[PDB]
């Protein structure tokens, strides 16, 4: 249902099924995501015009810049036209179940994020002095970008925790955010499984980066129920591409990469050693005292 | 023991239940009924106590 318009000075921007009605039960989220120093234009021509019609809190609009929300729009009307210098507008369409109208359009134009996705992997603890070399002093924040295997449910496990910068977080913190990445839904702010198939992963960090660690693993193919040739880790956590036994605990319980894994007579550390030793030197004694004897007759 | 365990000895279902204590030393408390019924169908696993 998202439509991405990555990369153009124009396109266009409209309701599903745009000259018909919107279909209902919609959830979709849509951006405007631009360069630096790019600005964007943000308009909506009305299908419609009329001072607004339904003016409530189902079907809304919202608009997001960055997310402080900027607004919801709802019923019939026109938003004037916002200027962007955030140049990421984040645009949610909302449908209901049962209130079914017109529809919208709209015309864009233009005028600490790293990536990290795959099938499994680990987001390095302030892995900053690296990407975004930020100085300690001021407050630092970052955000990670997760993407599963195409049909692919992730699961997150954290392996090192730690913010001793204070138990509150008014200054510190770390959430995760599933869906694609808005202010729309904090999964949470344990372990975690993602819904989605896309994760957001972002990091607040002040006065420092004496934050301990957030070191924790993403896991793929975590969604589906068992077709057979993956092994049952846990409940629908059928996942394995070539996780089969990786060496890391790639599973919420000990299943994949654990339960894998004639010198019998020598296994002495050190003693099989001195032992043989002096054992041969009693042969050779023994075979001395047999020349010895085989010499009477 | 189990809140400090805290999953590390701790199952969701029966069946997995079950099964991990067909592959490991592991008590896996039940009602009493379906014990007796898992004990009768297999013959391997049985009942302790009262």
């Amino acid at each position: 249902c998202g439509i991405w318009v990555r990369t153009s000075n124009g396109g266009h921007f409209a309701s599903p099924n745009y000259p018909d009605s919107y279909p209902p039960n919609k959830e979709c989220i849509y951006i405007l995501e631009a360069a630096p120093r790019q600005r964007i234009e943000l308009t909506f021509d009305e299908r419609y015009y009329i001072e607004p019609s339904f003016e409530c809190r189902f079907d809304h609009l919202e608009v997001r810049d960055g997310s402080p929300l900027i607004d919801r729009y709802c019923g019939m009307k026109s938003p004037a036209l916002i200027r962007s210098t955030g140049r990421f507008m984040w645009i949610k369409f909302s449908s209901d179940e049962e209130l079914e109208g017109l529809g919208f359009r709209a015309k864009y134009s233009f005028i600490c994020q790293f990536e990290l996705s795959g099938a499994d992997g680990i987001v390095r603890s302030s892995q900053v002095e690296q990407e975004e070399k930020t100085k300690p002093g001021q407050a630092v924040d970052c955000i990670w970008t997760i993407k599963a295997t195409p049909k692919a449910k992730i699961y997150l496990r954290f392996l090192d925790y730690q913010m001793e910068h204070s138990n509150e977080c008014k200054r510190n913190f770390v959430a995760v955010y599933d869906g694609s990445s808005a202010i729309e839904n904090l999964k949470a702010k344990n372990d975690v499984m993602l819904k989605t198939g896309v994760g957001v992963i972002r990091m607040w960090a002040d006065e420092g980066s004496r934050l301990s660690r957030f070191r924790m693993l993403f896991t793929s193919f975590v969604e589906p129920p068992c077709t057979s040739s993956t092994f049952f880790c846990h409940s629908n956590m059928c996942i394995n591409n070539s996780l089969v036994c990786n060496g890391v605990q790639n599973c919420a319980y000990p299943w994949d990469e654990n339960h894998c894994k004639l010198f019998e007579q020598i296994t002495k550390t050190h003693g099989t050693i001195i032992g043989v030793t002096s054992g041969i030197v009693l042969v050779l004694l023994i075979i001395s005292i047999l020349v010895q004897v085989k010499q009477p007759r | 023991f189990m809140s400090s365990r805290r999953q590390s000895v701790l199952v969701k279902s029966n069946e997995e239940g079950i099964q991990r204590v067909l592959t490991s030393d592991y008590a896996f408390l039940m009602e009493s009924t379906t014990i007796e019924f898992v004990t009768q169908r297999n013959c391997n696993l049985t009942q302790i106590g009262g």
